[PDB]
């Protein structure tokens, strides 16, 4: 019955604003301490903002002092995250979560929180001046004639594409077994790339027709590429 | 400023055993510490607070501990369930930092990675863009090193690599390395090697193709 | 000397001067006896007549100088030492007064600067010419300034709702003379629930904003928003007006008034069909409401003949302001502004509402009688003459030009009152005294006010009640306790006042007394509690103090639930318990019925221990320090007794039912034979009947199905039955008449 909601993200350019929302219930808000601790990709846990029980004094960390803004709405029962002059350094999932007073001590020269219960989903938030764009498709076949003996590998280059994530199957589903799909990297350009390579027996190469099924839902691109 | 130091970085262990993780407090800390267990990308969840205290509804194989300014979380029998990655967090003066993160991996004998190297498409050609694909395949541990040659020649600082979690069924990692250049510096060169060292090969190996075959 | 020995001599000199030019010149001497007479804001217009056309008279212009001083008006009473001393250059203590006071407010222009050297060789080398030479220095500089400003801005960072804070703010953008960022601070400030209600700020809003109408910054940058600003003066004033009424004294509280009808008189004219506008058309109606509200407070001193009198004049004020249609809110730029906007009409007619009624009830159709003997224009000239001196021009005064077209004089419909209280809750910031004002109103009315849906208002997303019950922590606070408490308030604050006005004796009239000018109606402890959990819930207390707040409300919750030590008399107990049933048993939820119904028989059980000693005629023992005053006039009686035993029954029942003891309950239903449980016994039958009705299913079965809905038809009979015959019965049904009825046309037709 008690839950948290994360909601606001998206997309937006470098220097530009969001708005965060995270949406309580079950528990009284008055006496909770709301946070946001946000996450790149492959990155750890870094604590942004907070807001005291009972009152709702702000603190933030100097990564973000100054731009970011944190409120808490009793009426509404939901805490935000003003965000201002965004930069590409603040791509990250933002996650939201409460400590009760319980846990929320005040002391000469600061208040203290004992920990974090209540966690939420979390939302995405992708700060980067590139435009959507769809991916360009390469195919990666097997230079090999039965090289590893029995099993050949192939695979697919997915290339300059904007945001993430990109879906990838064989055969539409057919070929599920030995594929591994590897994340993607920004490439300086600002678009990313990722690739899909699978293990099929290089008896069977040339007779099952192998084909690699691409959807970036973002840019509503679909693409079948034969290898 | 008060700093949150977690070790080990990244730990490898097998189910029963007894695992601890520790985090040092630069200044002198108060018990207003907690500790996160967060699964890959799902939500942190709250496994101890003020230090040594319980969190209700976590199991009781945790435990939670401080020697002076270092707080330990102690396991006492590893389960298949606890393979995630964790966090320590202090809660100082109006500032929260938090560890840099332990992530528990399983163990398991060492596997040699299969290795495949394979060119730049026709296709990418046509665009403009030339990229070189080394495959590190199905091996353990995470720790391995790869390398380019281009006509024997090292390079670094144009290419990069991603790798796999750890597998379900084998418990082993992929690896794929990523060399990007312009077209006209590929057609420049025509021998082309990737090299790779790893504990699981009795010495480094390396495969390579020439322009053309 | 008095006010009777100056007004009267107004007519003295009247009937032997009567020329406009010679009743003018005698301002200045008509004005030499209101500056004894302790008359301000009067001896003010009186002497600037006289200098209307006697501009040239060194002693008049000096001696409204001298009186600006008293009124700390620097700049209006500067320039009045000026032109005495330009007609008459042998007045040395002028220039040296000018040059002290120059000195004092504001040292940047050079002009302070010059003064000081004419006062130098006027008295040299005097000891006040160092002093002020010190004076001068002593303003800080360019850095310094700035350092001031940054330390209001990062104090208001965390502290937006301090009020000497932000009047700092404003004095500081005065000092540097940019009163367009003074305003525009004061108009966004405007939005604040905090400040809009204090006393001090609203105050400043009105000097801060006059002084840029006349500034030269409000002409030269443009004309298009003094429209904007032009508004927030006339909401300033709406507020000003509603606090000074409460707190000053009979004297200041006119004087007000005439600020805010010179303020309507220089804005009607303008019109149009914006925020302005509307803005005009809700003012208007507060200006009505609150000069009633001034008519009675004089009165209520006064002796009878005239409370009659000004009574009547009241009730045509507040009723002209219920006639004010409601403003139009789409109109307006923002939601904020135009929510606003609606907050203050549902204020108007809420308070001017339970008044008019209040005054109402006094006779038959008493409202009648008032507009068809004061709607006349007499009035108008007769109201103007009891509020203001008639020696203020008539022309320019909103109250005698208004046009008092077809006064509705209809009595509110309690229906509408209520949408108008519920929607004004948020009007004073739910002040204990506001609500407790309003709980009273309703207790001589005959239909009820919904309470929970008022606290809904307030603190939104409060649960009605909180799963954790077993302890008095504070942050277990529910939308029940709060209803059980206002109940108490009322309850308490009404007996309080009862005793009070056995005391005055004189002419008893307890429900005329209007919102303003009565004093705190709760107890200072009731009220800190209020005043804490308020700024708990809404997030604005202090970390610091979170503790010391959170233990304060800690304190009393053990009485909001009748545990450990309440300070609790019977008789509260038991009208919490009713007041409780009767609340819930009109709802249509289940969760909501059962918590009201659930709390209402906590109560219940806590009672009926207390009324068995006090059926043998036994002693109750008195509380220590009780939260809620003890009144030996409504300790309870033994002739009521056995029927709280029954009606206790029937709740007990109605849970039982509720929770599944039907076999328990309908046993002890059908043991009293009580209106309630007829809708309890049928509103149980027709479920019974409705789901076993239409399914395929056991023939059988079947008939004896229907024959429940037999009993339910017949129960509902017996509702109306009895209804009809009995106005009794009819206000103990637990839902609405028609209600009833309603079910009966549908379960027939089943």
């Amino acid at each position: 019955e008690v839950q948290l909601v994360e909601s606001g993200g998206g997309l937006v350019q470098p220097g530009g604003s969001l708005r965060l929302s995270c949406a309580a219930s079950g528990f009284n808000f008055s006496s909770s301490s709301i946070h946001w601790v946000r996450q790149a990709p492959g990155k750890g846990l870094e604590w942004v903002a907070s807001i005291y029980s009972y009152s709702g004094y702000t603190s933030y960390a100097d990564s973000v002092k100054g731009r970011f803004t944190i409120s808490a709405d009793t009426s509404k029962n939901t805490a935000y995250l003003q965000m201002n002059s965004l930069r590409a350094e603040d791509t990250a999932v933002y996650y939201c979560a409460r400590s009760p007073w319980r846990w929320s001590g005040v002391s000469d020269g600061g208040f203290y929180y004992k920990a974090l219960d209540y966690w939420g989903q979390g939302t995405l938030v992708t700060v980067s001046s590139a435009s959507t764009k769809g991916p360009s498709v390469f195919p990666l076949a097997p230079s090999s004639k039965s090289t590893s003996g029995g099993t050949a590998a192939l695979g697919c280059l997915v290339k300059d594409y904007f945001p993430e994530p990109v879906t990838v199957s064989w055969n539409s589903g057919a070929l599920t077994s030995g594929v591994h799909t590897f994340p993607a990297v920004l490439q300086s350009s600002g678009l990313y790339s990722l690739s899909s390579v699978v293990t099929v027996p290089s008896s069977s190469l040339g007779t099952q027709t192998y084909i690699c099924n691409v959807n970036h839902k973002p840019s509503n691109t679909k693409v079948d590429k034969k290898v | 400023d008060i700093q949150m130091t977690q070790s080990p970085s990244s730990l490898s262990a097998s189910v029963g055993d007894r695992v601890t993780i520790t985090c040092r407090a630069s200044q002198s800390v108060s018990s207003a510490v907690a500790w996160y267990q967060q699964k890959p990308g799902k939500a942190p969840k709250l496994l101890i607070y003020s230090a040594s205290s319980l969190y209700s509804g976590v199991p009781s194989r945790f435990s939670g501990s401080r020697s002076g300014t270092d707080f330990t979380l102690t396991i006492s029998s590893l389960q298949p369930e606890d393979f995630a990655t964790y966090y320590c967090q202090q809660s100082s003066s109006s500032l929260i930092t938090f560890g840099q993160g332990t992530k528990v991996e399983i163990k398991r004998t060492v596997a040699a990675p299969s290795v495949f190297i394979f060119p730049p498409s026709d296709s990418q050609l046509k665009s403009g863009t030339a990229s070189v694909v080394c495959l590190l395949n199905n091996f353990y541990p995470r720790e391995a090193k790869v390398q380019w040659k281009v006509d024997n020649a090292l390079q670094s600082g144009n290419s990069q690599e991603s790798v796999t979690e750890q597998d379900s069924k084998d418990s082993t990692y992929s690896l794929s390395s990523t060399l990007t250049l312009s077209k006209a510096d590929y057609e420049k060169h025509k021998v082309y090697a990737c090299e790779v060292t790893h504990q699981g090969l009795s010495s480094p190996v390396t495969k390579s193709f020439n322009r053309g075959e | 000397r008095s006010k009777a020995d100056v007004e009267r001599y107004i007519a003295s000199v009247q009937g032997s001067t009567p020329s406009p030019r010679q009743k003018s010149m005698k301002g200045f001497y008509f004005a030499k006896l209101y500056y004894e007479a302790k008359e301000y804001d009067l001896a003010k217009k009186y002497i600037c007549t006289y200098i209307n056309v006697q501009e040239r008279d060194p002693k008049a212009h000096r001696f409204l100088g001298l009186l600006y001083e008293l009124e700390e008006n620097t700049d209006k009473a500067v320039e009045c030492y000026r032109r005495s001393v330009e007609l008459n250059p042998t007045q040395k203590d002028l220039v040296l007064k000018i040059a002290e006071l120059l000195c004092k407010n504001d040292v940047t222009d050079g002009r302070a600067k010059y003064w000081l050297e004419r006062a130098a060789k006027l008295f040299p080398g005097s000891p006040a010419i160092y002093k002020l030479k010190e004076q001068l220095l002593d303003c800080e500089g360019e850095d310094g300034w700035n350092k001031l400003f940054d330390l209001i801005q990062s104090e208001l960072y965390v502290r937006p709702d301090d009020v000497h804070v932000n009047i700092r703010l404003v004095e500081v953008y005065r000092s540097t003379k940019r009163l367009k960022d003074a305003v525009a601070h004061c108009h966004e400030a405007e939005r604040n629930i905090a400040l809009r209600s204090s006393l001090e700020w609203n105050s400043c809003v009105v000097q801060t904003l006059k002084e840029y109408l006349e500034s030269l910054q409000c002409l030269e940058s443009d004309k298009s928003d003094w429209r904007a600003t032009n508004t927030d003066l006339l909401l300033a004033y709406a507020n000003l007006m509603l606090l000074t009424l409460s707190t000053r004294d009979v004297q200041e509280s006119r004087e007000l008034l005439q600020s805010f009808d010179s303020a309507l008189q220089s804005v009607k004219s303008l019109g149009g069909n914006d925020e302005l506008s509307a803005t005009f058309l809700e003012m208007k109606g507060h200006f009505y409401m609150h000069a009633g509200s001034l008519l009675l407070k004089m009165g209520q001193h006064s002796s009878n003949v005239q409370w009659r009198a000004l009574s009547e004049l009241a009730a045509l004020c507040y009723l002209i302001a219920f006639q004010v249609p409601r403003p139009k809110i789409k109109l307006i730029k923002g939601e904020a502004g135009q929510n606003l906007l609606e907050m203050m009409a549902c204020d108007r007619l809420s308070q001017s509402g339970h008044m008019l009624l209040n005054l109402s009830r006094g006779k038959q159709d008493f409202l009648k009688e008032i507009v068809e003997t004061f709607a006349n224009k007499s009035g108008q000239s007769a109201l103007y003459d009891a509020l203001f001196s008639s020696q203020s021009p008539k022309d320019t005064s909103f109250l005698g030009s208004d046009d008092i077209g077809n006064i509705d004089v209809r009595e509110p419909e309690l229906e509408d009152l209520t949408r108008y209280d519920v929607g004004a809750i948020r009007a004073h910031n739910g002040s204990l005294q506001h609500l407790t004002w309003l709980g009273l109103q309703w207790n001589s009315l005959p239909a009820l006010p919904g309470i929970r849906k008022w606290l809904k208002q307030l603190f939104h997303h409060l649960p009605h009640e909180t799963s954790r019950l077993e302890t008095n922590a504070p942050e277990s606070i529910c939308i029940l306790d709060l209803e059980v408490f206002l109940l108490g308030v009322v309850y308490t604050s009404h007996l309080q006042l009862k005793e009070k006005c056995n005391s005055h004796h004189s002419s008893y009239q307890p429900l005329c007394l209007p919102l303003p000018v009565c004093k705190q109606l709760c107890t200072e402890r009731q009220k800190s509690w209020w005043d804490a959990v308020c700024t708990l819930i809404h997030r604005k207390a202090v970390p610091g103090n979170v503790a010391k707040l959170r233990l304060l409300v800690q304190h009393e919750i053990n009485t909001l639930r009748a545990q450990e030590k309440h300070g609790l008399q019977p008789a509260l107990l038991v009208h919490w318990a009713e007041c409780l049933q009767k609340t819930g048993s009109g709802l249509n939820s289940f969760y909501d019925q059962r918590e009201y119904m659930g709390r209402s028989v906590h109560y219940w059980k806590k009672v009926l221990p207390l009324l068995k000693i006090i059926k043998k005629k036994n002693s109750i023992p008195e509380p220590i320090d009780p939260l809620f005053k003890h009144f030996h006039s409504v300790d309870i009686q033994a002739s009521e007794i056995v029927e709280y035993e029954e009606d206790a029954h029937i709740i007990f029942a109605i849970l039982d039912a509720v929770n599944g003891n039907i076999e328990d309950a309908v046993t002890a239903f059908e043991s009293i034979k009580s209106v309630v449980s007829y809708w309890n016994l049928a509103l149980i039958f027709h479920r019974k009947a409705e789901d076993i009705e239409n399914d395929a299913l056991s023939p059988e079965e079947q008939e004896e199905c229907k024959n429940y809905l037999r009993k339910t038809r017949d129960y509902l009979i017996k509702i109306i039955d009895d209804s009809d015959s009995n106005l009794s019965v009819v206000k103990k049904l637990p839902v609405p008449l028609e209600s009833v009825k309603e079910m009966l046309n549908s379960v027939m037709q089943e």
